[PDB]
DNA sequence: AGCTCAAGTACTTTCCGGTCA
RNA sequence: GACCAGGAA
DNA sequence: AGTACTTGAGCT
């Protein structure tokens, strides 16, 4: 069925940005602990909390 | 406070030495120590103390 | 010499490349 | 691991 | 980043 509205529609230059989710996503439940503080380590990379 | 803090105790004659877990040697590989900043400062204190002790 | 101040001080967010024993 | 530096909702 | 207190030193 037709849309009751008309759409603004056309080309528009879009850019792919360096922030991608599978590089961001992170989860931890028990894992490497700092030595001094014995708390979880920092950073996705290091598998932190 | 006559029990928990007398003024005389604001002055140090006996220096409590914290144990490794406070100043742990972060030891990369095996043939390379990597001691903690405090372990050094104590080392200095120790040394400085021995110079004074023998000096007098 | 002391005593007043202006001019001096340190101190007040969650993520993700280099040099140092 | 300290430390410095740079860049993000 | 502007205000805090507190230190500091210089002048009459």
């Amino acid at each position: 069925k037709k849309l009751m509205a008309q759409i603004f529609f056309g080309p528009t230059y879009y850019q792919r940005l360096r922030h991608m989710v599978d590089d961001k996503i992170h989860a931890r439940a028990r894992g490497p602990m700092q030595v001094l503080t014995r708390q979880p380590v920092e950073g996705r990379s290091r598998d932190g909390g | 406070n006559e029990v928990f803090s007398r003024p005389e105790w604001m002055i140090l004659t006996c220096l409590p030495v914290p144990p490794p877990p406070v100043r742990p040697s972060i030891s990369f590989n095996e043939s390379q120590r990597g001691e903690d900043d405090l372990t050094f400062k104590l080392a200095d204190i120790l040394k400085a103390n021995i110079s004074l002790e023998t000096l007098e």
